[PDB]
RNA sequence: GUAUGUAUUUAUUUU
RNA sequence: ACGAAUCUCUUUGCCUUUUGGCUUAGAUCAAGUGUAGUAUCUGUUCUUUUCA
RNA sequence: UUUUAAGAACUAGAUACUAACAC
């Protein structure tokens, strides 16, 4: 009984947690194969957005969260954005397929 | 979850909020006008 | 550079004269947190204090005049109006209390700070109550109205002491980030910043002549002359630290309190250090209760008011014999920066 | 004995990548300008393509290499010592921080 | 280019300017200017509150307190007539209270400058 | 009353909504900016850099400190920089007077019996009893010396 | 685990989300701000990874490694000229610590670029820093 | 006080050729369209005999940046859509120059106050 | 128009200014529902 | 005896 | 010979997932009953390999 | 290039946590 007791030092909230964070998780994976399901029969539906709690709430994915623009500068980088956007359209380019 | 605060809110983040206009009640004018001294 | 220390082994300052305690008021049962004193008439304290209550003390006789009383929280600061007879002192429940002398009697709660409030000062010639604190923020008041006319931004930290000044920049502050802002108000920023400082700056004050501002720092204490913010001289002070306070004269002796419990006074123009003193702790006092909290200068510049952890207020004096008879203190030995 | 300060740390450690990148060029000898914009205040200078993947690439094997001296310290480090009673991981760290305290 | 690189701290910043000569004078602000300074402010700042008040919504705060448009060159003239209200709806139909974070904008920086053995013993 | 309730239903309540010191939440006050003005202090007596793990830490040997002066507990934590023991002793004399004094203050509010709140009664014990003992201790011990 | 562009999106969206979440709360805690710019760069996007170093600096400019990973994480991308801007931002923020000198110094020495480290130490000695 | 202070940048043409013209100033109007926050509305009729009231749909800190008439939104100076001028000024040059704006909500009342101005405004 | 406004609609002012219930209510739905100690005082008002 | 929280997609967004 | 470099190991330095508040220690600390869902504690008996 | 579980079957229930369910 008591060799049981000491190992569990939380209290009833984060165990509640744990489960709670588990169970977003099985719901995650479901939900995903459900989608590859769907795409082994082709037709493709697009996943959720899961809606908003307070009415300004923010989508991180869709824009820069706030955006500061790096400095300004002497030395004229300019060049190192088209090796970056060769990069960037060439990773997730690549990933489609 | 109860943490010591290490901090305190700066005023800046209030600051730029746009106002209210509720009307609180001791802000109602009284000592309209000051003293001054010889 | 070496023409830089040739220059500082000339000048050879300024001789000042000594001081020591001619007496000491008890009889605050807590710390004793800030002192401010007429404008006018040079006869009374008033004196902040721990247990909240703000007692106004005698100057000459060292008798007690009154209590005010009135706060929840400690009180930190008191600012004293020269053209009104007013006397805003400000505690850490977020409170501006305006009081009003005649009566002795509350008027104004002044009101709007997020968190408490370490420092008032009174705009000297507009009619204009200056505060800041925890917020980080450094709020002007307009007096009469109540309104928090101006909100100056500032800082990343609690603000330390503000003092407002007659021209142009206009409020001087600085803060637990180790900065100085100068404020110009009418455009409504920070005009200038004064850097140096490596931790936050405890104190300023006001030269009541030349329009310059002593920092303290910790441990090493600058000056500072506004418009340009020069950085001017650089108090030779070892670490004795922390500094508590400033406090300038009319005949620029300089005040410092350590909390290691050693007054240091300067001369102005130089830097020399020319007395240090163990503040005699107290009776049954615990060592570490030996510090300074408080100073200012009365408005004659002759007489010295301070409180201490200790629960008791020191006045000292400037001792006259003096001269040159056996007087020098440290003896002016620039070194090496 | 003891601890350094920042700054002759910060040297000292110049210095080893100074010797470090002394391997580099030497031993690609064993194996074997500035431009300014008059018309906005840009600068332009011209490098080689060359040692800027040298450069890259030394630092990527640098963080490997810390990298893996701190996990094998994790392994060796959370193997060893058996002494002190240990609820979880973070009794065994903190512990012997308590350790390491005499 | 050594102006180029390091371009914004310079040393005569950390140079101390009582140092050469004590007595080095700054004026005391004067008389016929601190009644400038008192100007410009007293005047900005009672408009500020002329403002606050006329903002809100006391029926009696109101006792305690232009053309202005040549638009393009003025081309077509303007004059700029405020509409009167009809008291019951609300004044101000747009404002609201809602919460914003601001963007810090500047281009310049603020060089912090100043001038780890025996100490971590006692520390 | 009703010019608010009206601009709370168009253009919502307010967004800052600072408050003030009462009656109630005074403590949790007091403390934090008590703990708060240790923490500079404490910070600016270290030689350099090393802060946050350090300033927490040490703070929780402030409570520790303290909760060891009701106790009675000599504390003496074996070794440490002197001049922090320095400010923890400063303090807590500070933080004590605060609570000694108001146990005094209230413990003759309710002799008058003038409208002592509930729980403030039986926190008033408390402080009494503390205090009573901490006497004690005190007049045995110079009964031995 | 991924599929698709659309469920990287997700795994994306899911860990912002939480993350500035716990900055959102936490304004301290740089150790996050490091890991959080860590990921953002593990998911070959550097712009967001700028601008989240930017606002870390606007939290704290006077935590160094922060400074140091912000360069790096210019480096190993193999992009240069922004941590030269980085650069001359640094040293003209914080003269006075060296980490900041000798490193701006060590990426023009493994570049070879001498007429730099000329100038440069030209200024670093000129302003009295030390032995 | 200073929201009146930047004054209104309004159309040219849009703005009707008649001589002397009245608008009313209403202090605090609607919202942007885009940046969701009050400013002043400029009501009128174009000329006095109008059917219809010409209004203003932004702030002078949205319409500065842009560099676009507020009733209009056009260019100011070449009478354009957005999506075209700068799709013209990225031709010559090459590829450069869109302005990525604002989904969200406190994403774009937000990136309103910085004043970088923007793509297409960048040189005009 | 001020309750249907706050979306009570389960609120029922008779003719006489009484305000009752009408679906007996889910808690919540109380919180959200305690009306002002003004809007009370001048619902009694304008009974009179 | 309960507050509290969670999901509730129907009307086919171009290869 | 020693200069230089890679790997491996030991030591020291730096601590890396390394205790985050307050109030009266926050207060209080056992005597019940039947059945039921679910966790787990022990015994016995037998047999020690590969390919399509 | 990684890996290997002793395996299978049989058995009762004691201490348990809790139950808007039964004086
Ligand atoms: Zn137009
Ligand atoms: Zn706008």
């Amino acid at each position: 009984e008591a060799r049981a007791r000491l190992l569990n030092t939380q209290g009833k909230k984060a165990t509640r947690k744990i489960r709670e964070r588990m169970l977003e998780e099985s719901k995650r994976i479901a939900e995903l194969q459900k989608r590859r399901e769907l795409k082994q029969a082709g037709i493709n539906v697009a996943i959720k957005k899961p809606k908003k709690k307070y009415g300004t709430d923010i989508d991180y994915n869709e824009d820069i969260v706030y955006e500061q623009a790096p400095m300004p500068g002497i030395y004229d980088t300019s060049t190192e954005d088209r090796q970056i956007k060769k990069k960037f359209e060439q990773f997730e380019r690549k990933v489609n397929r | 979850s109860h943490r010591p605060q290490l901090e305190a809110r700066s005023g800046a983040k209030a600051a730029a909020y746009t106002p209210t206009g509720i009307e609180h009640a001791r802000l109602l004018p009284g000592h309209t006008t000051l003293k001054y001294r010889k | 550079i070496v023409n830089r220390y040739e220059k500082l082994l000339s000048q050879r300052p300024e001789w000042h004269a000594p001081w020591k305690l001619s007496r000491v008021i008890n009889g605050h049962l807590g710390w004793v947190r800030c002192v401010a004193i007429d404008p006018v008439d040079n006869e009374w304290f008033i004196t902040g204090s721990n247990d909240t209550t703000m007692k106004v003390w005698d100057l000459a006789t060292g008798k007690l005049k009154t209590t005010l009383a009135g706060h929840v929280m400690t009180v930190r600061d008191v600012a004293v109006s020269d053209r009104h007879p007013y006397l805003f002192s400000v505690s850490e429940d977020k409170t501006v209390k305006c009081w009003d002398l005649e009566k002795n009697q509350i008027i104004r709660d002044y009101y709007g700070h997020l968190s408490g409030v370490r420092t008032v000062s009174i705009h000297p010639t507009l009619d204009l109550i200056a505060t800041a604190g925890r917020d980080s923020v450094i709020k002007l008041w307009d007096m009469r109205t109540r309104i928090p006319v101006i909100t100056l931004v500032g800082h990343k930290g609690p603000i330390n002491q503000v003092q407002c000044t007659p021209v142009d920049p206009q409020v001087v502050s600085s803060s637990t980030d180790a900065t100085v802002r100068l404020w110009d108000v009418v455009a409504g920023k920070t005009m200038k910043v004064l850097t140096h400082h490596k931790r936050s700056v405890r104190a300023t004050a006001l030269h009541p002549k030349e329009f310059s501002v002593a920092s303290a720092c910790t441990d090493d204490i600058r000056s500072w002359g506004l418009a340009e913010g020069s950085l001017l001289t650089n108090f030779e002070s070892e670490k004795t630290g922390i500094i508590n306070t400033l406090s300038i004269n009319q005949d620029d002796v300089l005040f410092a309190g350590g909390d290691n419990g050693v007054l240091s006074f300067y001369d102005y123009k130089s830097g020399h250090k020319y007395q240090s003193l163990a503040t005699r702790e107290m009776v049954g006092s615990l060592e570490g209760e030996r510090s300074v909290l408080c100073s200012t200068f009365d408005k004659t510049g002759l007489r010295l008011i301070t409180g201490e952890a200790d629960k008791s207020i020191k006045i000292w004096k400037q001792d006259e014999t003096a001269t040159k008879e056996s007087e020098p203190g440290l003896a002016w030995n620039p070194n090496l920066s | 004995r003891g601890g350094i300060s920042y700054d002759q740390l910060a040297k000292l450690s110049y210095e080893k990548t100074l010797r470090n990148l002394a391997t580099q060029t030497q031993n690609s000898s064993k194996q074997d300008k500035v431009q300014k914009d008059t018309k906005t205040g840009k600068i332009t200078i011209a490098d080689d393509d060359k040692l800027v993947n040298k450069l890259a690439v030394s630092l990527q094997s640098e963080s490997k290499k810390r990298y893996e001296a701190r996990k094998r310290q994790m392994q060796n480090a959370k193997t060893l010592y058996g002494v002190e009673s240990f609820i979880n991981d973070k009794n065994k760290q903190f512990n012997e921080k308590l350790s390491r305290e005499s | 280019l050594t102006d180029q690189i390091a371009k914004n701290v310079k040393l005569d910043d950390f140079i101390p300017k009582r140092q050469s000569n004590f007595e080095l004078s700054v004026p005391l602000p004067t008389k016929a200017e601190i009644q400038e300074c008192t100007a410009r402010t007293k005047s900005y700042i009672q408009r500020l509150v002329n403002a606050k008040l006329a903002n809100s919504n006391n029926r009696a705060s109101s006792r305690y307190v232009a053309p202005a448009n040549l638009l393009l060159n003025n081309s077509h003239h303007i004059e700029v007539v405020s509409k009167q209200m009809d008291p019951l709806l609300p004044r101000f139909v747009g404002k609201k209270a809602r919460k914003v974070v601001a963007p810090t904008e500047n281009d310049e920086v603020v060089p912090v400058l100043h001038m780890g053995e025996a100490d971590p013993n006692e520390w | 009353y009703i010019g608010n309730l009206i601009t709370r239903q168009f253009e919502g309540r307010s967004n800052e909504i600072v408050k003030t010191t009462t009656k109630q939440r005074l403590d949790a006050y007091y403390d934090l900016e008590l703990r708060n003005s240790v923490m500079d202090d404490i910070l600016e007596m270290m030689p350099e850099s090393i802060r946050q793990k350090k300033a927490r830490t040490i703070l929780q040997h402030l409570s520790e400190a303290w909760r060891c002066w009701k106790a009675n507990i000599p504390w003496d934590v074996p070794g440490m920089p002197a001049p922090i023991k320095k400010i923890i002793e400063r303090y807590i004399k500070s933080k004590a007077d605060a609570w000694v004094s108001a146990a005094h203050y209230n413990r003759e509010r309710i002799k008058r019996g003038a409208h002592v709140e509930k729980t403030m009664v039986k926190k008033n014990l408390g402080r009494l009893t503390r205090l009573w003992i901490k006497n004690e201790q005190e007049r045995q011990r110079q009964i031995q010396k | 685990d991924i599929l698709d562009l659309e469920e990287l999106r997700e795994y994306q969206r899911r860990k912002r989300t939480e993350y500035e979440g716990y900055l959102k709360r936490n304004r301290l805690d740089m150790g996050q701000w490091i890991r959080y710019a860590q990921f953002e760069i593990e998911q070959h996007d550097m712009r967001r990874a700028r601008s989240i170093f930017e606002r870390a600096l606007l939290v704290d400019s006077s935590f160094i490694p922060l400074w140091i990973r912000y360069i790096d994480a210019e480096l190993k991308v193999k992009c240069i000229n922004h941590a030269r801007n980085l650069m001359n931002r640094a040293i003209s923020t914080l003269p006075r610590v060296d980490k900041l000198w000798y490193k701006y110094l060590i990426v023009e020495e493994s570049l070879n670029n001498v007429e730099i480290v000329r100038s440069l130490y030209t200024k670093w000695c000129s302003l009295e820093p030390g032995v | 006080d200073e929201i009146n202070e930047p004054p209104p940048n309004i159309c040219e043409q849009c703005l009707g050729d008649e001589a002397n013209i009245r608008m009313t100033k209403i202090p605090q109007g609607s919202e942007c369209k885009i940046c969701t926050l009050p400013f002043t509305l400029y009501h009128f009729k174009t000329s006095k005999r109008s059917n219809n009231i010409i209004k203003t749909l932004i702030c002078v800190r949205c319409a500065t940046q842009r560099n676009i008439c507020q009733c209009c939104m056009l260019d100011s100076r070449w009478h354009i859509p957005i999506q075209l001028r700068d799709h013209l000024i990225s031709l010559v040059n090459e590829e450069n120059v869109m302005t990525e704006e604002a989904k969200n909500d406190m994403m774009k009342r937000f990136l309103s106050l910085k004043n970088v101005k923007l793509g297409g405004a960048q040189i005009t | 128009l001020l309750i249907h406004r706050k979306g009570l609609t389960y609120l029922h002012l008779d003719y006489n200014f009484n305000l009752k219930p009408t679906k007996t209510l889910t808690t919540k739905e109380r919180k959200k529902s305690r009306l002002g100690n003004s809007f009370h005082l001048m619902r009694e008002l304008l009974k009179m």
